[PDB]
RNA sequence: GUGAACGGUGGAGCAACACCUGAAGGA
């Protein structure tokens, strides 16, 4: 069908450090609905490939979904967001004195331990997201209607989506090659933006055990 | 080098330690380097100290560390690779600003590893992917994993130089932070807004954090010319052994 | 599941922001160099999109309370007002690792990653408390979702689509409050005032002489002292905020636990500034899936949730937390 | 613990606000440039969200006493009249650093990187006095929280919900006052009153010639005679004050009750020479129940016994060990 | 150490409030433009919270005497009636700067922000006169707190503690008084009179010509002023924090001859005349028809204190 | 030093009061406007607190002659019959500006802002005439204190604290009198309120650190002033009064012939008059 | 200068007072009940503080003749008997405005607010007549003071007690007459005292006053001329405390008579025109 | 199985000391 999906979100979201792939989001939604259907004790990897999307085939296996990575249109300048974590000394003191906490050390060790305080900073952006993919429409629209957030740090509440739209586009106006592709991919799909790197082309993109040499563009 | 730990196999010379174990049965990956441990390989059970806190960066829950990963965990070279670039011909230091300019403007043509430390002593070497192309550099800076394209850096530097022509005192169009933690990071100053077109503003807004962090070191008045880094591989070798 | 809590604050809200800011004696902030300036600490502020009266979007700041602070405060309230009394009543005692995992969600037990099984993963995600916040060395996913605290303001129109046509604040909602630190020794005025120090007049005179010597050293080096003068920005008290909570396919016990935590949540303080009694608030309304459940004396309704949470709280033991922390 | 105390001032309340303002002679504040103006000092003010009209809600200015000032005043009241008498009656005395830490909450203003032990923290947070006010080196947290002083005014309707639906005032609350500080010499005209002055007439005429010299120089340090103004709060108002404690020891709440019971003969904020800040306590409520009478507290027997027992066992080792660093 | 002075005034009391005000022939003040408008000055006024409706409290005016004015009156009575004899008869003479610091807080326009050692602070605070008034280059604290003078009026029910429910008065307690100024030359009316002054009749005619010229293109005047009616009760509150017996004795000594002086305002018509009726000291009335009965300890202490008074403390106080 | 002059009026006394009021033909307090209303000139009135009822004090009205009028009468009589003879016999010649300064206080408005010196201030405070009234371009303070003339009435008991326990009038002390200027403006019917004659009034005067010459001159002035009208009404010859008693510092001195005592003051002012120079007033009023 | 003349009436004296008063068949005045009310007219009255009850002071009524009417009577008798025949002789007519100014003070109802020159004031205050009675457009102040006519009664002791310890009457001095228009009058055969004062007068002015006093006896005081009320005779004129009255006239103070003879010998109408003229 | 998943910017400290709006005005 060669269609395109656009997403607008009211709440600013996390800025991804790597490419965010549409098929990954669809697989996460499929896993969520499978958990809702077949109970909680379910293997995540048995259902995450069952998506209404076509598959490209490299000359030697390495099949990847047609869906491409998300493109960003910035509405506001990027802003740094700071968070930190620490454990309260006073409450632990009271509990240890009351016997509710079994601890024998005299004072927290300055070299490290449970009571060490940490701080970190991450970018935050508010944008318009666009993606191109080839596949059925009704399943895609149902899955997207199931979703409620997008991006990282979803527990804190970032990246609440305002709306989405899916519309068919002409075959010449649906670039899905802006993606992670196998090394032996056809040079017609490969552009000058693609570069050789160790990354994941399929499934969970955060699993380092499945990373392989491939061609990917910078986000 | 498919996996990072390959450095200790090739860049420097070392062998398996004495007192390790042997693996049998189904293979598992090193919990640090994410490299499979096959039958007959030297490995050690995971016995990290109480000060370890990088559980989020662990690649596997097998609680086994291959001998190359074990050598990577050694303290003596932890402070020897605080700011370094590792290539097949050895290691070099990027602490100096000119070294960073050389790396981010005229990078070496071989696969390498780029590590920069944001503290006195932390584990960085075993959790950074090894790059295979010079157009897309991977740099590990503390808890951050940045992707830097030298051509974009060169374009931004050329634009800054072009806009700074015709003035008596150098002024930075955009404020950048070496620590990369302030709220003003990646924000355009009023002068840059006044003397750059909107296309320049959009280009400066749409760069990944690695480009901003790299530009912060060299996009200043005292412009550093690129200069080759210092070879320190022999000092690391004599310190470790 | 969707819970919306509308609250009103009685005292100014102060959430420290990490930056270096200076202010003058008068209102103007961030002066150019060349004039006397004092350090300043401002509240947390976020830039958001605004579409009012027209179709073009403008970037506008808005003062908010971070959602991480609210989540941690809710966790602390749930632990202190529910879990600890029941665990003490049963007599069960927690280990250091279990305590750290329950209160901080840290993975500083077995430092290395903990392999798990789907049976045990399902059992802990079915737990009334462990499944809500997850965490631990296993890094279990959390069933509880917490949003930030959003004041009902015009700048916040993008965040809230409709239903608040009234009670909308306009204009600034922040003000600067000053503070000076004095020197108690300089207030001494008689021998009876100094009859409590080791030595009478002589020690106090030596303190004066040391202070004046330090003053001359400062006036010569640049050409410690107790007294100081600083300022800090706070959000004006009295205004109204909205808070959003959700759960992903929750059991009745967890919902009852959240309701009880809210009922005891009215006692706690939102943010820092305890000495100045900042963060005080009252609950004005609670909506559960679009239905108002809040009343004068508490939450009237949700009987099955209360019975479920009572049945759950009648069976907590520390061994579950221990086996969850250590695997 | 949530004690609520309602008081009433019988002299004007003044609390200076940093900055500078100018007032014209007729009484407009911050007049446009080009008209004569005199320096003015304004009292402390906070903006509170309130309903102006029926439904539209805006920020309105209010007159209040900072909670920092009230907390410090409570500390000094409870410390000067109870801790010091029961302390100096024995041979116990404090160091200079101990005194500074007890009064100002700190010794030198420099924190220590080394933390303290759990047992020390749990012992200090149970002390009758140290547990109320944390601080010093290696700063700790006390279990006392002090709020500002709010007059019972319609602008503060949203801050305080019920219990005061009546006796709520409205309209202007502040008033401006002036002062001159004339020069005594210009008031001297009689020779029998200048016999004290060394030199007498010659010295007086020398000073007058100095004054004309100063006036000539200025038009081309400051004159004794001037004219200034400042703003105060009218007397007779009703104020409400709220103090809270979390999980307190009975001795601590007893000490708070003692300080409240002897809170009289005190000046709240400022204007000590002009007798500003005199007040009378006319209401105290303990968790919603009134525990005040015209004679005194007449309540909290368990708290009073506990605080008496605690002060009988008070000593100076704890203060010295808390104030000391390294 | 609380002192409550109950006084009565025999003449109108006039304290000039700052600000321009206008009056017409009737009682309307600050009229709409176009009415016959003449300058006016009014008595000092303060706003107080009152139960006018006994159900609602609001801000209402009340005529008072400022606290600073009566503080200065007390200081001047204390100084010119006690200190001057003690210095002159002992041969001790005072310098101009220390005199100004005695009369005024400082001898210079701008104070110096430099602290003083604690022993100096204690010594100067122990001083009988300098202790009460802390005005100095280092801004020393004083031991004396003075209040404004209040009438016994129902507007100030919430201010007065208790026991005044019987003698308290109501109604307006102020009046407007008119006055005019005329040119003497217009009232000569005799030849010998004009010849007495230089020039004579031709001089008078020339001055009338000058008056005509001034009128075409000036001592006649007419203006009013607002005063407080005589014969009403006033209350004064004074307090001292941890004072020595000498300071209390000095305060009582200055109070014992207080009645002679005039309250500030309206000297030329004898306005500030008043009679002291009672003096309560911590709840005990110690005023007689001629002075204070009791308190002999403070009297003896201050009598010892005045002996040995020296000017050395003044020059060691007010220098730089 | 309290000088007390107890006087009585032989004729009814009346003082002009600012403002205009109307009155009916017979009384009719608070009538509807437009009913036989005729213009009325009201005498000067002053409020005073009185013990009208047990435990209550009310602000009642009373009739006085203001202190400024009597101070001006003092100055005019004193400058008429004392200094003028010395000016005519010695051969002095005051200037017009000096004369105006002597009679009506300041010579002109807008006084010089700059002060002059302590020496001339001391000289003018030591002057017999300048010191008592002051004035001048430098706003020089006076030595005199003049109080208004108060009738001895039961209402003013709170003003007359001690003494005068008898001869306290009780009834109203005023009366409304009618007059028509018919054609022999012209043909006008009017009313006016006037104090009744034959009642006792008291005058209080004070001075601060007064010299003997000034006291003697003031005492000469009262004797000269016995023959004068306190308030306006020269055509009606209103204000004829007789001085009954004079108490000096609380002790009585008046007799039928005059004051009995103070010859020291009299001779002191007599020698003070000798040597009087017109230069004092010339330099004093010059700016 | 301080002339005090006593007089005696031979007919009742009536001086109607504005107001409304009622009588009931002569029995009572202003009864609380509205029964048998009749209208009554009262003579002019004056409250005076007097000693009643032997120790306390009270206000008591006293029947007088107002000083305004006496001053007008003096002006008219002096203007008709003395000034008018001297003026009309040898020509010297007056204008209508000057006539009105001489008889009633001002000539119009509105005075100009302008002042007058010093020379005009000096010359007018020296005129034998204009200096006595002031007035005019610019409101000149005269030097003649006329008191009211007081009966020598025990009620007026605080006014004139020292002079007349004896020869003071007591009791009511008023009688009500029906002719049904009822009014009250002062009974005849009574002794009154009249006080007149001048300040810094010339001898001509005192002479003119004495001349007017000589011819005054043929005039009438207040009263209703139709009912022949108000006749009186003059005796006991005392000048500055000295008795200068005889049965045939004054016969004393000859300097005043010579001065007034010289002054009225040379009177002219130019001064009247200058005084009456209004420079508006 | 969103390069997901886990993480509270927190504790403590007084704005204030000293200061007169008044000198001279009606018959
Ligand atoms: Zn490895």
């Amino acid at each position: 069908v060669n269609l395109k999906v656009t997403i607008d979100l009211s709440n600013p979201m996390m800025e991804p450090g790597d490419l965010l792939h549409l098929d990954a989001l669809l697989g996460a939604l499929r896993v969520s609905r499978a958990r809702a259907e077949h109970g909680d004790a379910i293997n995540p990897r048995d259902y995450h490939y069952d998506l209404p999307l076509e598959r490209y085939q490299a000359p030697s296996g390495d099949w990847v979904f047609k869906a491409s990575a998300f493109k960003l249109k910035r509405q506001l300048p990027n802003q740094m967001w700071m968070q930190t974590g620490r454990l309260s000394i006073v409450e632990a003191a009271r509990h240890r004195q009351s016997g509710y906490l079994q601890l024998r050390a005299g004072k927290p060790n300055p070299a490290g331990g449970p009571f060490k305080t940490s701080i970190y900073h991450r970018p935050i952006v508010q944008a318009e997201l666009t993606a191109f993919c080839v596949g059925d429409q009704q399943g895609i629209e149902a899955l997207l209607s199931e979703c409620r957030q997008i991006g990282g740090k979803r527990g804190v509440g970032f990246g609440q989506v305002a709306g989405f739209k899916v519309e068919p586009v002409a075959e010449t106006d649906c670039p899905w090659s802006w993606r992670a592709l196998p090394a032996d991919a056809d040079p017609r799909l490969v552009t000058s933006e693609h570069a050789r790197c160790i990354a994941a082309i399929r499934g969970p993109y955060w699993d380092r055990t499945l990373h392989v040499e491939a061609l990917a563009p910078t986000p | 080098m498919r996996y990072p730990s390959d450095i200790v196999d090739q860049v420097l010379k070392a062998g398996p330690d004495k007192g390790l174990l042997t693996w049998e049965g189904v293979d598992a990956a090193c919990s640090h380097c994410s490299r499979p441990i096959q039958n007959g390989d030297l490995y050690s059970p995971s016995s990290v100290g109480a000060f370890f806190s990088d559980t989020r960066d662990l690649a596997s829950t097998s609680r086994s560390i291959c001998w190359r990963c074990v050598v990577l965990r050694k303290k003596p070279m932890l402070y020897g690779l605080s700011a370094a670039v590792v290539t097949q011909d050895g290691i070099y230091s990027i602490s100096k600003d000119v070294n960073k300019a050389w790396l981010f403007t005229t990078p070496p043509p071989a696969p390498f590893l780029v590590v920069h430390s944001s503290s006195t002593m932390q584990h960085l070497s075993w959790r950074t992917p090894v790059t295979l192309d010079n157009r897309r550099i991977h740099v590990r800076y503390g808890p951050n994993l940045f992707i830097v394209r030298p051509e974009v850096v060169r374009k931004a530097l050329s634009i800054a130089d072009r806009v700074n022509e015709g003035q008596k005192k150098w002024v930075t169009p955009v404020y950048f932070d070496r620590k990369a933690a302030a709220m003003g990071h990646g924000l355009i100053t009023r002068a840059g807004a006044e003397m750059l077109t909107q296309e320049e503003q959009e280009f400066f807004q749409s760069v990944t954090p690695g480009e901003r962090w790299a530009l912060s070191y060299l996009m200043h008045s005292k412009r550093p010319e690129p200069e080759v880094g210092e070879c320190i591989t022999e000092k690391v070798m004599t310190s470790l052994n | 599941m969707q819970i919306e809590v509308t609250v009103r604050n009685i005292t100014p809200i102060f959430s420290a922001a990490p930056g270096s800011n200076y202010i003058t004696i008068d209102g103007t902030i961030n002066p150019p160099p060349g004039v006397s300036r004092f350090p300043l600490v401002r509240t947390r502020m976020m830039y958001v999109a605004a579409d009012v009266g027209d179709g073009v979007i403008k970037s506008v700041p808005l003062q908010i309370v971070p959602g991480n602070t609210m989540r941690s405060l809710l966790r602390r309230t749930m632990l202190k007002h529910v879990i600890e009394p029941a665990l003490v009543e049963k007599g069960n005692k927690l280990s250091i690792g279990a305590y750290a995992t329950a209160y901080s969600g840290n993975a500083t037990g077995n430092p290395d990653g903990v392999p798990s099984s789907f049976d045990e993963i399902a059992t802990m995600r079915a737990h009334p408390f462990i499944g809500l916040f997850g965490g631990g060395p296993r890094m279990l996913e959390g069933r509880l979702m917490v949003d930030s605290l959003y004041p009902i303001h015009t700048n916040a129109e993008r965040i809230l689509g409709a239903g608040y046509e009234n009670e909308m604040m306009s204009g600034p909602i922040t003000q600067v409050v000053w503070a000076r630190r004095m020197d108690p020794i300089l207030n001494l005025g008689s021998s009876e005032d100094v009859e409590v120090i080791n030595g009478g007049a002589v020690a106090a005179n030596g303190w004066i002489q040391d202070l004046l010597a330090n003053s001359k050293a400062a006036a010569s080096k640049k050409k410690r002292g107790l007294k100081a003068f600083n300022a800090h920005e706070v959000v004006i008290p009295g205004l109204k905020w909205v808070w959003r909570i959700s759960l992903d396919r929750p059991t009745d016990a967890q919902v009852g636990l959240v309701l009880l935590a809210l009922n005891k949540m009215t006692n706690e303080r939102i943010a820092g500034g305890h000495s100045k009694d900042y963060g005080r608030f009252v609950i004005d309304g609670v909506s559960l899936n679009g239905e108002q459940v809040w009343s004068q004396s508490g939450i009237t309704g949700g009987e099955q949730y209360f019975d479920a949470v009572a049945e759950a709280i009648d069976g907590l033991s520390s061994k579950e937390f221990e086996q969850f922390a250590q695997s």
